């Protein structure tokens, strides 16, 4: 006799993480379900889980973490006024915590799925969800949203940022700010924070000079957005009746924040104020104040996100810029939330499998393969490329060339190998995380939102399990071997590539095009079929049937380095350049100059002795360099144009002591540091972090005698490759920048 | 250098057109090395917030020459306007 309802779960958040009595190595966690029934009406629900120590150490990847540490972190996060920003101590701890609580939620209660129909039960005697089951009836309500804008001037003292950056050098400045709030929470009490959440029913806007103080401008009310709900619960951990206050999000479902100037400290401060306001009255339990994002780690992260691990229980999606297709990225964020249960991108690679169950699956996948690939996996050394390719100083043409790619081969191969090791998993029900990856791979061609997930879930998974790289690159090595074997039969000739993407030539007469399409299509058919056959023979089965993409037909192709290739189809003048670093806005203009110079220099096929062509080519390359440096002068004062994106891994210029004064601008720095080298006074070249100063900027003249030298360096690399690849070798194209056209800037 | 680049190189590397044209009064920064040293630092205090690195009788001349050479970015007042204290500079 269990109650039964019909609802869709819109979010799953963490309320309490406690250690029951007579307990040493298992902690209970209460989960807040934001359920909404048909037509949008929302009733709040709760469930309980029980995570053991072993599961925690599995999702952490190490035994350093303990149940006591997790419970202490949760207790610290119980109060945001005393100490917010709890995850910043051990971000991996909270990452693993959310991973295991979601896994236990899936295991004990049953299958859960956001924004999807779900039959839900409850036990009144205790008062929590007991079992969740996938339903098959109902046109569920649309996942409504609310647009949030929040800006705060948290008066952080610059010297503290400088000191904390001195302790850890390559600390992304958002982490420096966030650590400053963490070490002095009173700073989050005084800030000119402004908030404007617009919904479809009623708007809400507030303005503060000091956060704790009453607003200096009101609009709507807190009650229009929130329906504060007091729910009684009797967990197995708590025998006494425990009451919980939750902020049911009426009208909306999730938040949509612009990622252009998103400040994680701003939302942290606003949510801390809301937490204090709602849980000020006692007689009820307090929730977990936990948030994660790329700003929460020293070295930062690629993809902007803002996790909501606890209070208020509403997912908030940062959609960076992309104004033209704002709805597209909002839908992509919503789909990423719904599919991977909202763990992505906060939990990390643990959405699929625990970081420590992978060493078993990889071993269990090295056994079900064929005997040859079994060794091929074991002999994989970084960048082996055991396949007949071209010497990197070389070029081809005029012959019918073609580029091919298998869309999402690493992700599809990882999915097949995960299934091969699936039998080796401890729990058959613990393979639901292995159902999200297949959902991603299946929906990858249909919708690009799965794409960006798979281009980051896979490389990060390969870092979670180092042993998976030698497996994936062995399977791909086997794929390349059969590509080469089948190539000879269809006149295709492997000339270069990087595995899933490969470009080659055809031994057809280089003048006929009517039959060219036929051979170019038969080669695709045969290569696709043969690779699929090898994969099937290797037992690895792909969910989405394999497909080869004809990414372009070209007549000339020139390669200089291992990644640098330029293709050009003379008939339609369609070209493609790869391997040129786009490390700024000037490198794009350099790439365009290169792709025009190469188009003009391979148009010199007029009958001539090879020696003549080398000189009439070098002259044109020097002229192209001239026209580039001439146009460089007309943009000498655009410092943002002469900017380079330094990674937190690369060696970086030292931060000026005045860049620590950007206010609500230091938060934007999550991954890249955009630096411009200016030349104050004389002789000395100093770096300016462009995005840490207010605009319009005032600077000494930009040292174009440094950036143009590097741009020219890579241009001469490409030009030396083409000069020594089409005609006779022996010529390193150098442009005398220091003499011919140095005067313009220095 | 032919075209708009000639006009660009001219203004960029020559005294402004209306800088050597007889004007009824003067407009600039005239002070002894000791006073101008302080005024240069004071100008940098209003110049540092937006990009100019801190320079913590040759240093003074080098800094003044660098300030004078810095060019106007669109309609925004030039960098030396902090010291000369006029928007028509």
């Amino acid at each position: 006799d269990i109650v039964w309802v019909e609802e869709s779960v819109s979010a799953i958040t963490l309320y309490a993480v406690w250690l029951p009595p007579r307990a040493r190595e298992y902690f209970h966690a209460l989960v807040y379900f934001v359920c909404r029934n048909a037509a949008g009406e929302g009733r709040a629900r709760f469930a309980e889980v029980s995570v053991t120590a072993t599961e925690l150490r599995d999702f952490y990847g190490s035994a350093d973490v303990s149940v006591q540490a997790v419970v202490a972190a949760a207790r610290a996060a119980t109060t945001p006024a005393a100490s917010p920003l709890e995850p910043l101590e051990n971000p991996t701890l909270w990452r693993a915590l959310y991973a295991c609580v979601l896994a236990a939620l899936e295991r004990q209660t049953g299958p859960v799925a956001l924004f999807a129909p779900l039959r839900i039960g409850s036990d009144p005697r205790t008062g929590l969800v007991v079992k969740v089951e996938r339903a098959s009836w109902g046109p569920p309500a649309a996942p409504r949203a609310a647009l949030l804008v929040a800006e705060a001037n948290i008066d952080i003292d610059p010297m503290a940022l400088a000191a904390r950056v001195a302790e850890h050098p390559d600390a992304r400045l958002a982490w420096a700010r966030l650590a400053a709030i963490r070490d002095t929470p009173q700073c989050a009490s005084a800030a000119s924070l402004t908030v404007n959440i617009t919904t479809g029913t009623a708007l809400f806007a507030r303005e503060y000079q000091t956060l704790a103080f009453p607003p200096i401008k009101k609009e709507g009310a807190f009650g229009d957005l929130v329906e504060v709900c007091e729910v009684g619960l009797r967990p197995r951990g708590h025998p006494q009746r425990v009451t919980a206050r939750v902020l049911l999000p009426r009208d909306y479902d999730y938040f949509v924040s612009a990622g252009e100037k998103f400040s994680a400290p701003a939302l942290v401060a606003l949510f801390r104020q809301w937490h204090t306001t709602v849980h000020a009255a006692p007689g009820a339990l307090a929730p977990v104040f936990a948030f994660l994002g790329p700003e929460f780690e020293v070295r930062g992260g690629p993809v902007p996100y803002f996790a909501v691990l606890g209070f208020p229980g509403w997912p908030t999606f940062t959609v960076p810029a992309t104004a033209e297709s704002a709805r597209d990225l909002v839908r992509g964020a919503a789909a990423a939330y719904a599919a991977l249960l909202g763990a992505w991108p906060a939990v990390g690679a643990r959405v699929v499998l625990p970081p420590r169950a992978w060493p078993g699956v990889a071993s269990a996948a090295a056994g079900c393969l064929l005997p040859a690939v079994r060794e091929a996996v074991a002999r994989w050394h970084p960048a082996t490329k055991i396949i007949q390719l071209l010497d990197p100083p070389a070029a081809v043409g005029p012959v019918w060339t073609a580029r091919f790619c298998f869309p999402g081969l690493r992700a599809q191969l990882l999915a097949a190998l995960a299934d091969l090791g699936g039998s080796g998993l401890a729990d058959p029900h613990g393979r639901t995380g292995l159902a999200r990856l297949d959902a991603l791979v299946v929906a990858a061609p249909s919708e690009p939102w799965a794409g960006a997930v798979l281009e980051r879930l896979v490389p990060d998974t390969c870092n979670a399990c180092p042993a998976l790289r030698q497996l994936l690159g062995g399977v791909m090595a086997a794929v390349c071997l059969q590509i080469e074997e089948t190539a000879s039969s269809v006149k295709f000739a492997v000339c270069g590539g990087d595995g899933g993407a490969f470009w080659g030539v055809f031994n057809v007469d280089p003048q006929d095009a009517d039959a060219a399409s036929g051979v170019i299509e038969d080669a695709r058919r045969a290569i696709e079929t043969a690779v699929g056959a090898v994969l099937r023979a290797n037992a690895v089965r792909l969910r989405h049937p394999l497909c080869l993409a004809l990414e372009g037909v070209y007549t000339h192709a020139v390669a200089w380095s291992q990644a640098g290739v330029w293709f050009w189809n003379s008939r339609d003048n369609t070209d493609h350049l790869g391997g040129f670093p786009l490390r700024g806005p000037a490198y794009t203009t350099a790439a365009g100059v290169v792709r025009d110079t190469l188009r003009r220099v391979l148009g010199l096929t007029t009958a001539c002795v090879p020696e003549e062509d080398a000189l009439t080519a070098r002259g044109l390359m020097e002229d192209a360099c001239d026209r580039l440096i001439l146009d460089a002068f007309n943009k000498r004062l655009d410092a943002e144009y002469w900017s380079v994106r330094v990674s937190p891994f690369e060696a970086s210029d030292p931060l000026p002591p005045t860049a620590f004064r950007g206010g609500a601008l230091l938060d934007a720095e999550h991954y890249w540091r955009r630096v411009v080298r200016v030349c104050p006074g004389g002789g000395e070249s100093v770096g300016v972090p462009v995005d840490l100063y207010p605009r319009p900027l005032v600077l000494p003249p930009v040292d174009c005698a440094h950036h143009l030298r590097e741009i020219l360096r890579e241009i001469e690399l490409v030009f030396t490759g083409v000069l020594a690849g089409v005609w006779g070798e022996g010529g390193k194209f150098v442009y005398p920048f220091d003499d011919k056209m140095s005067f313009l800037f220095a | 250098l032919d075209g708009d680049t000639a006009k660009a190189y001219l203004r960029a590397r020559t005294y402004a057109p209306g800088a050597l044209t007889p004007a009824p009064a003067y407009c600039g920064a005239v002070d002894s090395a000791t006073k101008m040293m302080g005024r240069l630092a004071d100008a940098e205090k209003l110049l540092v917030p937006r990009g100019w690195p801190a320079f913590a009788t040759c240093g003074i001349v080098k800094r003044l020459l660098r300030l004078a050479a810095t060019e106007q970015q669109g309609p925004t007042p030039p960098a030396i306007a902090a010291l000369i204290r006029n928007a028509a500079v």
